[PDB]
């Protein structure tokens, strides 16, 4: 089974305290003892269970830069297998 | 049957129930289904149909050879070990050492 | 059919209806639009097409097809 | 090999231009003129194709050899390898390039046939 | 406070600019001015005159360099600056004032601006350059998304979404198909290489824009916008409505896919595509195990199919090694003097590729043998249904032998197969169809009789017809299609006519649109069906070594609609009450009396209207192309013109004559069918007294009108 | 399967995970991902793990 | 229709619902599969566009 | 390589040209088709910067982004493609090399 | 509407109990659902008993349809006379000279253009100049 | 190594909505460094792969 | 601009990646052996199994990432090679590059490397695999049997120092030692009760085909008392001995192939054997056997027809694509599968040293992708449903629609689909085919394409669709992100890979 520790403690587990309360008083002579834990687990309000909630813009960014990158060395290698230092620009362009 | 000291997969909550005895016995059916009498192999089903079968392969190997002698009168490619690289690999690095 | 209750913890799409569904329609068709023009232009850039109409093809330009020499 | 094939793609590949240069009502005659006898002679028998073997004799492969030969010695004549067919370094490209203006020089020189 | 020092600023340098421009034009004053001899005085104004220049110019000193470093770090190279030392090469760049030479800022601020015009569209560049690409990548990108999508964006979303994308797809190819069957335009657009396909070789995705894919693109495309205006009629509080509608776009994308390819690689592609298409469409209700069998066949038989076509494409690729189909079919005449050892016997190299695609096509368009499909496929639900029944799945086999014309001009084995089978085809669905008391059943059979009538057509050898007849059978079996779901909708689910009578009153739009539909559908006298029958009867051919029975199949194929089409108008409109009373009754409750009531939606209605009226034009448009004196249609690629265009342009009284018995049969059905007495009926001697009335009232007009006046 | 909810998203999930039985041990529910290829116990940078009761005791017996 | 519940009355017209997969949005626990498996299609992705891109 | 096609003469192609005919020739593309031009580069920037508003816009509101972020990815990515296919040598219809 | 009617019944999908042994002597042979499995394959037409009884069947029912096509043949036969179809006889160098110039051609019988000594006869899909 | 060690240390806090909890209690530093390091060594292992694959240093150019 | 770095970069980057992997490996064992005294898995939160699992997820994915750099490396380094020795004119000068070898590691086995694109192939293939396995093993490896966990690493290494080396006996002995550690996972981490019969059978059939391949590779040593496939190149085998030569090697590669009627082992194993190993035994094992034949074969001029192994073939991919329509077990209907497929692929390098090793290495490796997403559905299934047999599960789609919508696209990929590499691989194979045997080729196509994948689809279709009204308490929840990543890598490997430059297709 599994043997992790399910109290971390890297961050705090938001809980709601009010969902569940235990019984503490008037008791019957035959009635089953309360529970001590109630507390209930807290979902962030606008996290939505049916899409992805990564709203991050790191990987967009990485995937732009090594795009650009890629564009980057390819006019490089372009103008280096051509035998010139730069890019040449022909006056006219057309289809193939 | 589970292997000795087989460790629970615990998967979806390890929520499984008690399965149909037919679904078990169709599923374990065909791995322990076996011939009665010797021979009963041949006549089991379709005869002809069993005998095309079985000599399948020798059907084969005669429309193989077939298609070679065809091959072989107007000088196609035949099936044989074209050893046209000299035991070279393809794209097989051929560098010397210093 | 009568609509009957299904598992909200069942990733269906069965009947469902989403209220800002303006908003991500907009945002599906403006850059789907975008990544369209750029395929077109895409495309465009290597393209063959009929000559015009009173435009004949004088066999001497290259634009005529070659013959591989011997 | 490969060039012989090239060379089917590059018949197939005129064919395909003259499809679409040339009408229907005058692409039979332009075709008969002189494509369809480069097409047969760039046919499965003489090309390797699809077939998985391009089996020919041991002539066949010494002249088929030699005409690339030929081709490679026409093209390194005017250092066209470089940097698509062959690599050379720097020292080497640029004596290349100047044995190849003069060789140029040389060739311009010549009465006209 | 930040504007207005912007302002000022931009207005100080685009004067710097322009003074500078105009000092350094005439290469005296654009170095001596500039770097006047120190003078401090000098320096000064130079420097603060030119300010707003020079600070750009240090500002372009430092991106630059910076810039310069990243290639400096991104590509190992260009030794990063080692020659300067970030105090020279910036000094250097600042005061070059060459940089700002001969630039105005408003003049590229104005151009910037040009640069998003739309006023400078033109018309010429949609005509060097098709948009129908952009819109079709928009709707095949839309139709993926909604289905990777389907949750952000509700069902109206969408519905929204797959409408307008489809909707954009429609409007570009109008302009662009009336320009390809009028201007004769054609393209060929390759979308870069796409798969290595024998060593060294790498075929390109490339598509083929020609007339026929023109055609029928837009067809395909008119139908499918007309039925997705329609689909979210009929599946009204359907679980997976959006769903069925994105799975009706994707099978829409897959033929329209399969109708413009270029290469033999793209038309392997597009028939898979439509296969899977049509074995996703038919299980509709995957909860249900009983249609999956009819799913399991279909998917079979595409199969097969695409098994077939697979070992012709590479039996052609052997022998010329050439995936162009264009270039294929300007080059299919070489090798027709060659043969292929297989196994013991030698057949002619177009006898063993013609026979595998006329095999193939037989598999899709629906033939003897292979039409069983067909009819199974009613399971699917009624938008479904209406799409692949008229077009694509049905007309894949017509399209795909008219691309291929000039190979299928040279076989002995299609030239025998064509006619027998075609005529067989038509005369078995037409026959089948006249029995059929489902109204799908009904459809399904009349569709391949119409799939048969059209093979015989391209037997032919006149390809105009062949065009005609798909546009127009494919037009009117949408519309009656689309009453007949309708009327299963009203009916619960229930297609069968048997159980049927009294909808008219229910729904008097359906009524009209069947009637409608019924009489363009089935051939009847004076109308685009009764054209497309004459054209056809026209060009036969009477070398066929089975002529007999190919033409008494032919007639009887021909002479079958009416009797199903009058059928079922009569059963499910004008006959008696033979539906259950919950399906009338519950619907004639006087409180559902409004300005409201139907008993169909109005969209579907307006949908179908619209769809008839553009379809109606779309034919007459087709009709004044080729029909008409002037032959307005482009180069067909065929080599081989019969002169069967002859009788169409000048007949005998010979064929006259054959017309005439031909209309003396059909109008016999049609009064056998108008006053046979299957019942006993309060009026049937009152039928009979009508009927003779008829009869001499037509004796006497018939001789009055010809002879007396 | 309408009352079924493994994250807890659509109805509020105990963190004890289950009502401890009165005869059954209080053992950890299952996880509907029972993967195990979890990393090692992540405890927060520069987190004071010394024994600061023992050592407060230490102190007190010296 | 005649009677059309809209989705302001309608009981049964649903919104967005279901997990997009079996994994908890609050595990505690320090599972790397995941990211594991998105850390090789964002390497296979890169090495595609950096060397073999152009 | 050949020329591959029937040869005909200059006084008939004047003829003909006294006629009104023309022999197609390639022609330039436009700015907005050229990978290599400003125009391209231009639509470029104003698609990223747009990409980039319309993504913080989707933040604010939900909308799908992932399309935006493939777009503006693309936006570099499409003018190396289109640059690929102007830098090949080989020709399939277009003008002769 | 007048009708508070509950959800839909459990029983519209009903659990099918297997009563009788799925030998796997019938493997893939029966449709297999959780509710309502089938066969894997129909017969509407159970009427019919056997493939070669409702083959008998069916040739003795289409005697009729193809009695009625040969009356409708005879009937046209017996009143119409050949017509005049064929080719576009002005053009007698298309579809039909390119197939005799081809025949007189024999391009495929001509020799390699390199001197391979390999003609077009050397193939599996060779030419055949007298078909 | 570096940046796989990052990546899965910066991204396997847990859960959706713990990772993103621990990820917005964290110092902009912090963050930052969690998000450029695991990026920048990847990217700049590529590029010095893309700079030794080609030959862009040869010297006969003009 | 093919200067010396690229060479050395290449050569480098290789013997790197191997002493890491060593380095790596040596590391795990130190940690694991010495950090307890039985070696056995803590079930503790502080334990070294989740350590040492991490470390070999990890190691393995970093060498695969090096492994890709470096096989472009190699794939232009071999271009480069390939261009100057077709470069050179003038007999005058000859290509003359002599390396040095490297100071901080030495040669492994004191070997040179040598380097080929097919090893490359497999190497890169085997890597994926065996991450795959690895992140499928979870469920199985526990107390006492955590051992087990570095085995992929270690068969990767041997493949590593297989595919690098020139010497026959080193290959061989490479190859033979693989049956050890499939021995070991499948006597230790099969959950099935009937898999000791089955590991036994299929440990013996290895050893059998271990045995001729030995054989084979004994006769070829003593004939030659050279251990390089040059030397091998400057001598000729008498007609006796290459028939005897290529019908031994023949053998024992369809053996480890599978080939009718030698598959009964690769049909119990894949029927019984865990997840992760069936997953890595049909997508490793048999490549790796078909690597040997064909580096062997191409070694060794025969002048005998290849018609008995072709005939073999195509038999073997009749028989296998028959018996399709008969299994209701979705295991062994993806076994039936990926053994016609290694008879089709093996049928492929029949024609010798001919342009026909593209085709087979593309249809490895589409075998390798598909087949590794067949046995991913199928444990997810059976993790799932608990259950592998149609009849008991039904109506996936409706309560796993993930799932379902999975095995459409597996499904639509498996039949060939246009855009897949198996389209491009088909059409290579029946070109050749058809080449040498048309009507052959024909039936081949006939048969596989329709008749096996009719029953493969029949049989996934009547569990893709359905209803699933049992066990309605008990039912499964969606596939874990996991291996919907798993798929999606699966997919993006399948439809991507058909992108690579031609210079090696
Ligand atoms: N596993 C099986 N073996 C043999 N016959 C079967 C099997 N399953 C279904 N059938 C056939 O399908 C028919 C349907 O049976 P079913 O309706 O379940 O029984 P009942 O009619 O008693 O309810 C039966 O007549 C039976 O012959």
């Amino acid at each position: 089974r599994q043997n992790f520790a399910k109290n971390i403690t890297t961050t705090d587990i938001p809980k709601d305290s009010h969902h569940f309360a235990a019984k503490r008083s008037g008791f019957t002579q035959t009635e089953q003892a309360p529970f001590a834990y109630n507390d209930v687990y807290q979902y962030p309000k606008d996290y939505k269970p049916w899409n992805y909630n990564y709203k991050g813009n790191g990987v967009l960014l990485a995937l732009f830069l090594g795009s650009a990158f890629s564009l980057v060395a390819y006019e490089r290698s372009y103008a280096s297998k051509t035998g010139r230092y730069q890019r040449k620009v022909q006056q006219n362009y057309y289809q193939i | 049957h589970y292997v000795p000291d087989n460790y629970p997969d615990a998967l979806s909550g390890f929520r499984i129930a008690y399965r149909d005895p037919f679904e078990v016995q169709h599923v374990f059916a065909y791995e322990n289904w076996e011939y009665q009498y010797d021979g009963q192999w041949w006549s089991m089903g379709s005869l002809a149909c069993n005998v095309l079968f079985f000599c399948t392969p020798l059907f084969l190997y005669l429309i193989l050879q077939v298609e070679e002698l065809n091959s072989e009168k107007r000088g196609g490619t035949s099936n044989k070990f074209y050893h046209n690289n000299a035991g070279f690999f393809h794209f097989q690095i051929y560098d010397n050492k210093q | 059919f009568q609509k009957y209750p299904i598992p909200r913890y069942l990733h269906v799409g069965q009947w469902i209806v989403n209220k800002n569904w303006k908003w991500n329609t907009f945002h599906m068709f403006f850059p789907t639009a975008i990544l369209c023009f750029m395929v077109w232009r895409n495309s465009m850039i290597s393209t063959a097409k009929p000559p015009n109409y009173g435009e004949y093809v004088d066999p001497q330009s290259p634009v005529a097809p070659k013959a591989i020499k011997y | 090999e490969l060039f012989l094939n090239e060379y089917r793609k590059r018949i197939n590949n005129e064919v395909r231009r003259a499809a679409i240069l040339t009408p229907t009502s005058s692409l039979r005659e332009k075709m008969n003129h002189k494509i369809a006898d480069q097409i047969l002679d760039l046919s499965s028998p003489h090309v390797r194709g699809a077939h998985f073997q391009a089996v020919r004799s041991w002539t066949d492969a010494s002249k088929i050899v030699n005409y690339v030969e030929e081709k490679q010695t026409k093209i390194n004549k005017y250092g066209l390898q470089f940097p698509l067919l062959g690599n050379m370094t720097e020292e080497q490209c640029a004596s290349k390039e100047d044995e190849v203006y003069q060789r140029l020089l040389k060739e311009m020189q010549k009465p006209p046939k | 406070l930040f504007l207005l020092f912007f302002i000022v600023n931009l207005y100080w340098f685009n004067s710097g600019l322009i003074f500078f421009n105009s000092v350094y034009k005439i290469h005296h004053d654009a170095w001596t001015l500039i770097f006047q001899t120190d003078s401090i005085l000098n320096k000064l104004k130079i420097y603060f005159f030119l300010l707003p220049l020079y600070i750009s110019s240090f500002i372009h000193s430092i991106s630059t360099w910076y810039y310069n470093y990243i290639l400096n770090f991104l590509l190992f190279s260009e030794n990063l600056n080692t020659n300067t030392n970030f105090v020279d090469y910036i000094t250097y760049n600042t005061l070059l004032l060459s940089k700002f030479e001969d630039f105005n800022l408003f003049v590229y601020i104005k151009t910037l601006l040009i640069t998003f015009d739309i006023r400078q569209i033109n018309l010429d560049f949609l005509n060097e350059y098709p948009i129908i690409l952009l819109t079709g990548l928009l709707f095949l990108f839309t139709t993926i998304f909604s289905l990777i999508c389907l949750s952000y964006l509700g069902l109206y979303g969408v519905f929204i979404l797959n409408l307008a994308s489809i909707l954009l797809f429609w409007l570009s190819m109008l302009y662009y198909f009336n320009l390809i069957v009028s201007e004769n335009y054609y393209y060929y657009i390759s979308l870069g290489k796409w798969m290595y396909l024998s060593n060294g070789f790498r075929v390109s995705f490339d598509l083929l824009i020609d007339l026929t894919s023109i055609s029928f693109s837009f067809l395909t495309l008119t139908i499918g916008v007309f039925v997705y205006i329609y689909t979210f009629s009929y599946f009204r509080y359907e679980p997976l409505v959006e769903r069925l509608i994105l799975f009706l776009n994707s099978f829409m994308i897959s033929m329209i896919l399969l109708v413009s390819s270029g290469n033999f690689i793209v038309l392997f592609l597009g028939w898979e595509l439509i296969g899977l298409t049509s074995f996703f469409l038919i299980n509709f209700w995957s909860t249900r195990v009983g249609t999956l069998k009819a799913a399991f066949k279909a998917f079979s038989f595409n199969k097969l199919s695409d098994l077939f076509l697979f070992f012709a494409i590479l039996i052609i690729f052997s022998t010329t090694y050439n995936l162009d189909i264009l270039s294929f079919n300007n080059q299919i005449y070489l090798y027709e003097s060659y043969n292929i050892d297989m196994f013991y016997w030698s057949i002619n190299l177009i006898e063993i590729i013609s026979f595998f695609f006329i095999s193939c096509a037989f598999i899709k368009s629906a033939q003897f043998g292979a039409h069983i499909w067909l009819p199974d496929s009613m399971e699917a639900p009624v938008p479904a249904s209406a799409l692949i029944h008229s077009a694509t799945l049905v007309s894949a086999g017509i399209y795909l032998l008219l691309r291929l014309s000039p190979l299928f001009e040279l076989s002995k084995y299609a030239y025998f197969i064509l006619p027998l089978i075609g005529s067989v085809t038509a005369f078995y669905g037409g026959l089948v169809s006249a029995f059929q008391s489902d109204t799908k059943k009904t459809l399904a059979y009349s569709t391949i009789s119409h799939c048969g009538f059209l093979m015989v057509s391209y037997s032919t050898g006149v390809l105009e017809f062949v065009i005609l007849y798909l546009y127009v059978h494919g037009f009117f079996k949408a519309a009656t299609f689309l009453c007949v779901g309708n009327v299963n909708r009203f009916n619960r689910n229930i297609q069968d006519f048997k159980r049927m009578g009294g909808f008219y009153k229910y729904l008097p739009f359906e009524c009209l649109a069947s009637f409608v539909c019924m009489i363009n559908l089935s051939g009847l006298p004076l109308t685009l069906g009764f054209y497309i029958k004459h054209l056809l009867f026209i060009g036969l051919v009477e070398s066929y070594t089975l002529y007999p029975l190919i033409f008494s199949s032919l007639i009887l194929g021909a002479i079958a609609g009416v009797f199903y089409s009058y059928r079922l108008f009569y059963s499910i409109f004008f006959d008696t009450k033979k539906g259950k009373k919950a399906i009338y009754l519950q619907a004639s409750r006087i409180i559902l009396n409004s300005k409201f009531y139907s008993n169909t939606s109005l969209a579907s209605n307006l949908s179908i209207t619209f769809l008839v009226l553009i379809s109606y034009t779309v034919i007459l448009y087709l009709y004044c192309t080729t029909l008409n004196n002037y032959y307005s249609l482009s180069d067909l690629k065929s080599i081989y013109i019969n002169n069967a265009y002859s009788y169409f342009y000048k007949p005998d009284y010979n064929f006259l004559n054959a017309v005439s018995i031909l209309n003396w049969f059909v109008i016999i059905l049609l009064i056998s069918v108008i006053y046979l007495n299957w019942r006993w009926s309060y009026y049937y001697t009152k039928s009979i007294d009508s009927l003779s009335k008829f009869i001499l009232f037509s004796f006497f007009f018939f001789i009055f009108s010809k002879y007396i006046l | 399967l309408l009352k079924f909810d493994p994250f807890g998203f659509y109805s509020p999930k105990l963190l004890s995970e289950n009502r401890p039985e009165e005869a059954m041990p209080f053992y950890e529910d299952y996880p509907q991902n029972d993967s195990h290829w979890n990393l090692w116990e992540q405890f927060p940078e520069d987190f004071e793990d010394s024994n600061a009761e023992r050592e407060a005791i230490l102190k007190s017996n010296k | 229709d005649a009677y059309y519940h809209d989705d302001t009355h309608e009981g049964l017209m649903n919104e967005p619902h279901g997990y997009l997969t079996m994994d908890d949005p609050m595990d505690l626990r320090p599972n790397y599969e995941k990211s594991a498996l998105e850390l090789l299609f964002l390497v296979s992705g890169g090495a595609i566009l950096a060397l073999m891109l152009g | 390589m050949q020329n591959a096609y029937p040869e005909i003469t200059d006084q008939h192609r004047e003829f003909l040209k006294k006629q009104g005919l023309k022999v197609y020739e390639p022609k330039p593309l436009p700015d907005q088709i050229n990978p290599f031009s400003k125009t391209y580069w231009i639509t470029n920037a104003f698609i990223i910067g747009v990409s980039f508003l319309a993504r913080r816009h989707a933040l604010k509101v939900g909308a799908p982004r992932i399309f935006w972020s493939g777009c503006i990815v693309g936006v570099p990515l499409a003018a190396i493609i289109s640059r690929g296919k102007s830098d090949q040598l080989d020709e399939l219809v277009g003008a002769r090399k | 509407h007048g009708w508070d009617r509950p959800d839909v019944p459990l029983s519209f999908n009903p659990l099918y109990v297997h009563k009788r042994e799925l030998s796997i002597f019938d493997t893939n042979m029966w449709m297999y659902d959780q509710v309502y499995p089938e066969y894997v394959i129909s017969y509407n037409e159970i009427h019919l008993v056997d493939q070669w009884k409702g083959l008998k069947e069916s040739f003795s029912q289409s005697a009729y349809w193809w009695a009625m096509m040969a009356m409708v043949f005879g009937f046209y036969f017996i009143n119409t006379t050949p017509r005049q179809l064929g080719i576009d006889t002005n053009d007698l160098k298309g579809f039909l000279g390119e197939y005799y110039g081809q025949y007189k051609k024999r391009s495929g019988i001509r020799s390699n253009f390199l001197g391979l000594d390999v003609t077009g006869e050397n193939s599996i899909i060779q030419p055949n100049y007298d078909r | 190594s570096v940046g796989s060690l990052s990546y899965i240390f910066y991204n396997s806090v847990g859960g959706k909505v713990i990772r993103d909890r621990i990820r917005a209690s964290m110092p902009f530093p912090k963050r930052v460094l969690v998000q450029v390091l695991p990026f920048v060594a990847l990217g700049t292992a590529l590029i010095i792969s893309r700079r030794g694959i080609e030959g862009h240093n040869h010297g006969y150019k003009q | 601009m093919f200067n010396l770095n690229t060479i050395y970069l290449s050569r480098i980057f290789i013997e790197f990646n191997f002493y890491f992997l060593f380095f790596l490996f040596l590391i795990s064992s130190i940690i694991f052996y010495f950090s307890k005294i039985i070696s056995i898995q803590n079930l503790n939160q502080n334990s070294v199994f989740n350590f040492l699992k991490l470390a070999n997820i990890f190691g393995i994915l970093i060498s695969f990432f090096i492994h890709i750099i470096s096989f472009w490396f190699y794939c232009i380094y071999s271009y480069n090679l390939s261009l100057n020795i077709f470069s050179d004119i003038n007999l005058y000068n000859s290509n003359s590059i002599e390396l040095l070898n490297n100071s901080l590691l030495p040669n492994y086995f004191k070997s040179n490397i040598t380097i080929d694109f097919f090893g490359l192939i497999l190497l890169t293939l085997a890597y994926i695999v065996g991450f795959v396995s690895i992140l499928a093993l979870d469920t199985r490896l526990y107390w006492k049997n955590i051992k087990y966990i570095f085995s992929f690493t270690i068969f990767l290494l041997i493949v590593y120092v297989y595919v690098t080396v020139s010497n026959i006996l080193l290959f061989f002995m490479c190859y033979e030692l693989l049956l050890i550690p499939s021995f070991l996972i499948v006597y230790f981490v099969s959950p099935s009760r009937r898999a000791i019969q089955a590991s036994l059978y299929f440990v013996i059939w290895t050893q059998l085909g271990s045995l001729l391949v030995l054989i084979a590779i004994s006769y070829i040593i003593s004939i030659t008392n050279t251990y390089e496939f040059n030397d091998l190149k400057y001598f000729n085998f008498t007609n006796s001995e290459s028939t005897i030569i290529i019908f031994l090697i023949f053998l024992g590669f369809g053996f480890k192939a599978p080939i009718w009627p030698f598959h009964y082992w690769l049909t119990k194993t894949h029927v019984e054997a865990p997840s992760g190993f069936s997953i890595y035994l049909s997508g490793f094992l048999v490549k790796t056997a078909l690597y040997g034949f064909y580096k062997f074969n191409t070694s060794i001029f025969i002048d005998i027809d290849s018609s008995i192994f072709i005939a073999i073939c195509i038999m073997g991919v009749v028989d296998s694509s028959l018996k399709m329509w008969g299994q209701t077990d979705l295991k062994k209907l993806v076994a039936y599968g990926t053994i016609q497929e290694m008879n089709i692929i093996y049928l492929a390098f029949c024609w010798g040293d001919s342009c026909a090793i593209l085709g087979g290495i593309l249809f490895s490796a589409t075998h390798a992708f598909l087949s590794a997403l067949m046995f991913f559905l199928v444990d997810c299934i059976y993790r799932r449903y608990h259950t592998r047999s149609l009849v008991e599960v039904n109506g996936i789609l409706h309560i796993t629609p993930n799932l379902g919508l999975s095995i459409l696209f597996m499904l639509v990929f498996f039949s060939g689909i246009p855009g897949t590499i198996k389209f491009i691989s088909e059409f290579y194979i029946f070109s050749g085919l058809l080449e040498a045997s048309p009507f052959i080729c024909f039936i081949l196509m006939l048969v596989a394409n329709v008749l096996g994948l009719i029953g493969f689809s029949k049989s996934w279709f009547n569990a893709t669709f359905g209803m699933p009204k049992k066990n309605t308490k008990y039912l499964p929840m969606d596939l874990s992100f996991k291996e919907s990543y798993i798929i999606l890598y699966c997919f993006f490997f399948l439809f991507i890979f058909s992108y690579f430059s031609s210079i090696f297709f």
